[PDB]
C-alpha cells in the first residue's frame, strides 16, 4: 500500500489529478418544464457523474488495496453525499444558486419544482455558504470528499483498520494544508472541526435524499437499492 | 452488479 | 456571552455537572418498543435541562432552542446509549435493568440493523478509550451543530475543539495525536447523524412529547 | 408546542 508512504504534497497532487471532469445538462427546448422532466434532468446527470466518480474512486489513496466487497460497499453508502459535496463546491461562487452544471443554475425558485425538493435545496444552499464563509480550498475539498468516500460506509460491514490509517493520513495532510496557509495551531484544530462537522450534514442532506430517491438508470437503481 | 463491474474494468 | 468566556477546565466541569443520570425501565415486539418509548419518553425531559446548562445555549433564542432539540434529540439519545454500552462488549445497556443484544434486537422488525450499528459504535469508542471529559465535549457538539445549518453557535463550537484539544494534550498526546484523534471522534458523528435518520424514518412508519419531536421530521 | 413550554 503506496497510500501510507504518500508525504502529505504527494497526497493532496494524487488527489488533484484524480477530480472528474465537471458535466454538463441535457438541453431539450421541446421538452416542458415540469417535475418529470427536471427529475429526468438530474437523474441523467447524476447518472454520467457516477461513471466518472467510480473511475476517480479507483485513484483515491488507499481504495484499490481494499477488497472488491468492500469498495462496492463504501461507493453504495456514498454515492449521493460524493455528488451532493461536489455540487456544493462548484455553487460556492454563486450565492443563492445550485449550479448542477455550467448549463444548468438552479435557485430556490426553481427548486419548488419538484414536490419536495425545496428542503433539500435550502440545506445545499446554506452548505455552499458555509464553504463560501470559510474560503474552502479546492486541495482542502478533495481531501474532503476523499473523508466521505473512506468514512461513510466503514461502521457497516482487519479491513477497517487500513481505512482508519488512511483516514489519519488524510487528517495529517489537511492540517499540513493549514500549517501551509499560516493558521496557528488554534486555528488549524478550529478549522479542522468545522470542516469535519459539515460533513454531518452532508451525511443528513444524503440520508434525507435517498429517502425521497427510492419513494418515487439501471446503474442509480442498484445504487438506490442499497439503502433500502 | 453494474458497480461491481465497473470497479473491475 | 459567558461561555466564550469560560477556560478549558471551568468548559469541562460545567459539562460534568450538567451530566443527566441514567434512568430505569419498566420492572413480544409491542413490549420491547413500549419499553424503549417510555424511556426515551422520561429521558428528554432530562434532556431539556441538560441542553439549559450546556454554555451558550441558553443564549440563543426560545425558536432557536426547540429546532435544535428538535434536531438532534434522537443522536444525543443514541450517543448516551452508546458511551453506557462501552464497559458491556455486545451488548447495549439501555438502562441498568435493560441489557440487550444483537439477538434480541430482532425482535423488533428492522430494529436489528440499527442495533448493529450502535454496538459497532460502542466497540469504536471503547477501542479508543473514550473519555468522559470527552464524551460531554461530543454530546454538546451534536446539541449546537446538527441543526445549525437548518455566528454565534459558531464561536461556542471553537471553544469546545479548544476544550478537546486541551483534554488530549493533558494527557500526554501529541500534536499529531491530538488532530488525529479529534478527526477520528468527529467522524464518528457522521455515523451517528446516520443512525438518526435511520431511526427517525422508522418511528414515524410506526407519547406526547415524542409526537411532536417525532413530528418534526416529517 | 410542549417543548415550549418545557423549555420555559
Ligand atoms: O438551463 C436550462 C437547461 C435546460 C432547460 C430545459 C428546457 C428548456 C425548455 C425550453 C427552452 O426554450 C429551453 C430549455 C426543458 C425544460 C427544462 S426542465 O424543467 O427539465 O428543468 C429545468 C431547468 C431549468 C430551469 C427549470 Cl425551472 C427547470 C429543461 O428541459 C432549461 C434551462
Ligand atoms: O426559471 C423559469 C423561468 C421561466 C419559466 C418559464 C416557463 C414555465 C412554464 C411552466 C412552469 O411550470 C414553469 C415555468 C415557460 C417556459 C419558459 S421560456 O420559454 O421563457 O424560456 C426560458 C425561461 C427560463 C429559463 C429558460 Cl432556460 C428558458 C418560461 O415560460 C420557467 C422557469
Ligand atoms: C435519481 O437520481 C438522482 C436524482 C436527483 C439527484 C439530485 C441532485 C443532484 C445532486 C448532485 C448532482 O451532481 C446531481 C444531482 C440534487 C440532490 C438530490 S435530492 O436530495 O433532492 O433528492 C431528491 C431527489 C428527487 C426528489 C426529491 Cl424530493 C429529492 C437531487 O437534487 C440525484 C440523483
Ligand atoms: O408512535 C409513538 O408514539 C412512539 C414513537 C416514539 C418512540 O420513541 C423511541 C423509540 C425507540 C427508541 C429507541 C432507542 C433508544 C435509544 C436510546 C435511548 O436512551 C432510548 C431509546 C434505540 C434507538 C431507536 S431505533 O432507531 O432502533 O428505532 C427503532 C427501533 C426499533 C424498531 C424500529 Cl423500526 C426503529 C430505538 O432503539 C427511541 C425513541
Amino acid at each position: 500500500s503506496l497510500a501510507l508512504s504518500l508525504t502529505a504534497d504527494q497526497m493532496v497532487s494524487a488527489l488533484l489529478d484524480a477530480e472528474p471532469p465537471i458535466l454538463y445538462s441535457e438541453y431539450d427546448p421541446t421538452r416542458p418544464f415540469s417535475e418529470a422532466s427536471m427529475m429526468g434532468l438530474l437523474t441523467n446527470l447524476a447518472d454520467r457523474e457516477l461513471v466518472h466518480m467510480i473511475n476517480w474512486a479507483k485513484r483515491v489513496p488507499g481504495f484499490v488495496d481494499l477488497t472488491l466487497h468492500d469498495q462496492v460497499h463504501l461507493l453504495e453508502c456514498a454515492w449521493l453525499e460524493i455528488l451532493m459535496i461536489g455540487l456544493v463546491w462548484r455553487s460556492m461562487e454563486h450565492p443563492g444558486k445550485l449550479l448542477f452544471a455550467p448549463n444548468l443554475l438552479l435557485d430556490r425558485n426553481q427548486g419548488k419544482c419538484v414536490e419536495g425538493m425545496v428542503e433539500i435545496f435550502d440545506m445545499l444552499l446554506a452548505t455552499s455558504s458555509r464553504f463560501r464563509m470559510m474560503n474552502l480550498q479546492g486541495e482542502e475539498f478533495v481531501c474532503l470528499k476523499s473523508i466521505i468516500l473512506l468514512n461513510s460506509g466503514v461502521y457497516t460491514f482487519e479491513e477497517k483498520d487500513h481505512i482508519h490509517r488512511v483516514l489519519d493520513k488524510i487528517t495529517d495532510t489537511l492540517i499540513h494544508l493549514m500549517a501551509k496557509a499560516g493558521l496557528t495551531l488554534q486555528q488549524q484544530h478550529q478549522r479542522l472541526a468545522q470542516l469535519l462537522l459539515i460533513l454531518s450534514h452532508i451525511r443528513h442532506m444524503s440520508n434525507k435524499g435517498m429517502e425521497h430517491l427510492y419513494s418515487m438508470s439501471d446503474l442509480l437503481l442498484e445504487m438506490l437499492d442499497a439503502h433500502r | 452488479k453494474i458497480l461491481h463491474r465497473l470497479l473491475q474494468d
